[PDB]
C-alpha cells in the first residue's frame, strides 16, 4: 500500500559552434543545440514509463517556443545563439505519476572548434507508483 | 536537481 519506485530523469544538452561562413542569413545563431532527456545508464529506458515531453522555451522562438515530442528519442534540436532556462514537462504513461516540470540551464560551447561538446546535465529522481 | 556543467 503507497507503494512506489524512483527511477532517474536526465535532461540534459550538447552544442556546437557554427563558423560564420556556415550560418544562415540573418539568423544570428551562433550555435547548434540539442536538449535530451534520458534515463540513467544503469536502469531501463524510460520509454517504458514516459509518455510525452514537452519543452518550453523562451519567447525569442515564439510561434514555435512550446514543441511536443511524444515518441524516443526524447531530443529537441535547435539553433540559436542564447542560453536560456529550458522548462522540460515530462509526462507520464501511468496517469496516477503526476507530470513533473524540470528547468534545465542550456549550456552552450566555448571552445568554438565547430565540434560538439557536452553542455550540462541536470539530474532528478522521480516517483512511479507500483 | 542536480546540476553539472561544463565550464567550455
Amino acid at each position: 500500500s503507497r507503494l512506489f519506485v524512483k527511477k532517474t530523469i536526465v535532461v540534459g544538452n550538447v552544442s556546437k559552434y557554427i563558423p560564420p561562413d556556415k550560418r544562415e542569413e540573418n539568423d544570428q545563431s551562433t550555435h547548434k543545440w540539442m536538449v535530451y532527456v534520458r534515463g540513467s545508464r544503469r536502469e531501463p529506458s524510460i520509454n517504458h514509463f514516459v509518455k510525452k515531453v514537452w519543452f518550453f522555451l523562451h519567447p525569442s522562438y515564439k510561434p514555435n517556443d512550446l514543441v511536443e515530442v511524444r515518441e524516443p528519442p526524447f531530443h529537441l534540436t535547435r539553433r540559436g545563439w542564447g542560453e536560456f532556462p529550458v522548462r522540460v514537462q515530462v509526462h507520464f504513461k501511468d496517469s496516477q505519476n503526476k507530470r513533473i516540470d524540470i528547468i534545465h540551464n542550456l549550456k552552450l560551447d566555448r571552445t568554438y572548434t565547430g565540434l560538439q561538446t557536452l553542455g550540462a546535465e541536470t539530474v532528478v529522481d522521480v516517483e512511479l507508483h507500483r | 536537481a542536480a546540476r553539472k556543467s561544463a565550464p567550455a
